[PDB]
RNA sequence: CGACUCUCGGCAACGGAUAUCUCGGCUCUCGCAUCGAUGAAGAACGUAGCGAAAUGCGAUACCUGGUGUGAAUUGCAGAA
RNA sequence: GGUGAACAGCCUCUGGCCAAUGGAACAAUGUAGGCAAGGGAAGUCGGCAAAACGGAUCCGUAACUUCGGGAAAAGGAUUG
RNA sequence: UAGGAGGGCGCGGCGGCCGAUGCAAAACCCGGGGCGCGAGCCCGGGCGGAGCGGCCGUCGGUGCAGAUCUUGGUGGUAGUAGCAAAUAUUCAAAUGAGAACUUUGAAGGCCGAAGAGGAGAAAGGUUCCAUGUGAACGGCACUUGCACAUGGGUAAGCCGA
């Protein structure tokens, strides 16, 4: 029946880890990540959820390269 | 650290405490109300005799549903009482610890008596039980603070 | 391949066989079985394990 | 006091009306209570041979009269609730059966 | 599965290390607020979701 | 007399309101214009003598180097 | 493994268990299981529920029929 | 009553004025004393341990008993309902502070091989193994555990990808 009898057959994984975003949203049968939009060229982002945008906008990660850009603007991109 | 009631004479009275004891508050209250103002030795006899399921602790305030016994006719005529063993075994430990305190102070452990006994509620602990139709309800304990003072009786 | 090539350059020994597994903790663990010309106790004493 | 006595426990009457899944456990409990009435001793140890005998015929049919010997002896354990306890063991039956055999006292 | 891909093995390795009580010397460290590991995970309660 | 109930005070509990705060928020204003195939944003995994998180960093891995200041770090030990 | 048509039920061997909180009592009403004198559906909307029949061998097997069935009809006997 | 207006009480700021405060401020508690018809105010005592009040002008996220109001806590119900499927446990001994629940042995039983046995797929992700245990958890209990803590363990030319 629906419900308790039918929740026992959740056995196969519809979604697996995307490689672009690390979320468990990669629909295997369809081969597209359901959060970042992978393998689309551009990231899936929509203005109907600013809450979803802020969770993955710029600044939520390391910013391994842009964190140094202000310091390099100061002194105007100098190398000796 | 100070008890609800100060002793009649502080230097000649021993005192013992326990906080957040995992025992039923209602059962232990019903124990204490039988043990108030008893001699210490008779209190040990009585309470160990209770844990030995041979004399019964009357239940008066928290009593509704408690079955009847003949073992408690002398003190509650309608004979409504139980033998709360965990409560008794926890109270024995404090009676012994206060006997030890009085021994260390130097009192007459033969002449000590229950001058003041008080049980009081504590912070409940939370557990969950699962019911029909996917509902849960809390399943919580009622731990108690047990607080007692033995004093030496006087003429 | 690199494990044998490296155990040859260090320790001045050679490995008859090598087995590798990945531990649950993340690091790879390798079992290096020596040719019988070389003695594991002597190598392990020349490095200090026992 | 040390003393050993042979009893015949009419264990059919004591166990009339009991539930099948409990006639043998209550046979053990009745052996204990019979030793307790016999010598006022709280501590009763039933020997494993007596247990084996009672439990021989299953859990729902027990021997009807059992010839036991109960031995009140000292508890030499330095810690002890009672100075003296009782050890009940199965008793040898004469070839005569249980006819005319009352309680005896074994030297 | 006993047949797990290396990605899942590598990423289950880390969630092993992610599950340990805080070092005791964290608590004595000055101007500290860490009272316990508030990110522990038990295998019967919280499924990793992957 | 006593138990039960109702009730008043004293004391004790449960609970965390109020009172005083605040390395936080919000609001307004001003200055500047600087991501990325020379591989960005994001993600993953690693990395400390004793570390899980967060902060940092990348097999040179809680850092290398120059400059500046000028005698520390700090929860413990240690080389200094 | 035995019975048995049989991977039915029932019992045992290898292997595994006695884990489902226990003590006392046997009141009403319950849940599950039975048995009942004479009658035999009168009960009830209604044979609902239960009881009865049930394997096998031998004999016998109606109306109707699409001539294939009905049919394991019905009705009897036997069984260690 | 619906409604309208006037005069006031009270909370929190700002511009001013007058003050209080470690010889005890704010808050809160009181069978304490009073004032006002009343909103409310003043004093006393206790806890408290660092701020606070009054008057004038003015400003506002300004006054609660209700909204099956929102968040948090607490009651009576109540030691009540209850803990009942899967036949079943019993006795010595050992450990232990403590044993109906641990371990050994013995006895009785069940699963009865389309199993309550031995292994796998997916799924879980360290539950596996050892040693130790204060708490919590295992809807009774526990020396015990699938719990907590520290360690260890998964080896492939041939089994799979
Ligand atoms: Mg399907
Ligand atoms: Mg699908
Ligand atoms: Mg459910
Ligand atoms: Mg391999
Ligand atoms: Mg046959
Ligand atoms: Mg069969
Ligand atoms: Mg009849
Ligand atoms: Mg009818
Ligand atoms: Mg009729
Ligand atoms: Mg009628
Ligand atoms: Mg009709
Ligand atoms: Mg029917
Ligand atoms: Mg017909
Ligand atoms: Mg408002
Ligand atoms: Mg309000
Ligand atoms: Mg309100
Ligand atoms: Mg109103
Ligand atoms: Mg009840
Ligand atoms: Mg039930
Ligand atoms: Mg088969
Ligand atoms: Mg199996
Ligand atoms: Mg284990
Ligand atoms: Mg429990």
């Amino acid at each position: 029946t629906k419900g308790t009898g039918s929740f026992g057959k959740r056995r196969n994984k519809t979604h697996t880890l995307c490689i672009r975003c690390g979320r468990r949203s990669f629909h295997l049968q369809k081969s597209t990540c359901s959060s970042c939009g992978y393998p689309a060229a551009r990231i899936r982002k929509y203005n109907w959820s600013v809450k979803a945008i802020r969770r993955k906008t710029t600044g939520t990660g390391r910013m391994r390269y842009m964190r140094h850009v202000p310091r390099r603007f100061k002194s105007n991109f100098r190398e000796g | 650290v100070k008890y609800s009631t100060d002793p009649a004479n502080p230097t000649k009275s021993a005192k013992a405490m326990g906080r957040d004891l995992r025992v039923h508050f209602k059962n232990t209250r019903e124990t204490a109300f039988a043990l108030r103002k008893m001699s210490l030795n008779k209190a040990k006899r009585y309470l160990e005799d209770v844990l030995a399921h041979k004399q019964a602790i009357p239940f008066r305030r928290y009593c509704r549903g408690v079955g009847r016994t003949a073992q408690v006719k002398n003190r509650q005529p309608n004979g409504q009482g139980r033998w709360p063993a965990k409560s008794a075994k926890f109270v024995l430990d404090l009676l012994k610890n206060a006997e030890s305190n009085a021994e260390v102070k130097g009192l007459d452990v033969d002449a000590l008596y229950i001058s003041h006994i008080q049980v009081n509620q504590a912070q409940k602990q939370r557990r969950r039980t699962y019911r029909a139709h996917g509902r849960i309800n809390p399943y919580m304990s009622n731990p108690c603070h047990i607080e007692l003072i033995l004093s030496e009786k006087e003429e | 391949k690199k494990i044998k090539a490296a155990v040859k350059k260090m320790y001045d020994i050679q490995a008859k066989k090598v087995n590798t597994l990945i531990r649950p903790d993340g690091k790879k663990k390798a079992y290096v079985k020596l040719t019988p010309d070389y003695d594991a106790l002597d190598v392990a004493n020349k490095i200090g394990i026992i | 006091e040390v003393v050993t006595r042979e009893y015949t426990v009419n264990l059919h009457k004591r166990l009339h009306g009991c539930t099948f899944k409990k006639k043998a456990p209550n046979a053990i409990k009745e052996i204990r209570k019979f030793a307790q009435k016999a010598m006022g001793t709280n501590d009763v140890r039933i020997d494993v041979k007596l247990n084996k005998h009672i439990w021989s015929s299953g859990i729902r049919s027990v021997p009807r009269r059992v010839r036991v010997r109960i031995a009140r002896k000292r508890n030499d354990e330095e810690d002890a609730k009672e100075e003296l306890y009782s050890l009940v063991t199965v008793a040898e039956v004469p070839q005569e059966g249980l006819k005319g055999l009352g309680t005896k006292v074994v030297e | 599965p006993s047949h797990k891909t290396f990605r899942i093995k590598q990423k289950l390795a880390k969630k092993q290390r992610q599950n340990r009580p805080i070092p005791y010397w964290i608590r004595m460290r000055t101007d500290n607020t860490i009272r316990y590991n508030a990110k522990r995970r038990h295998w019967r309660r919280t499924k990793l979701g992957f």
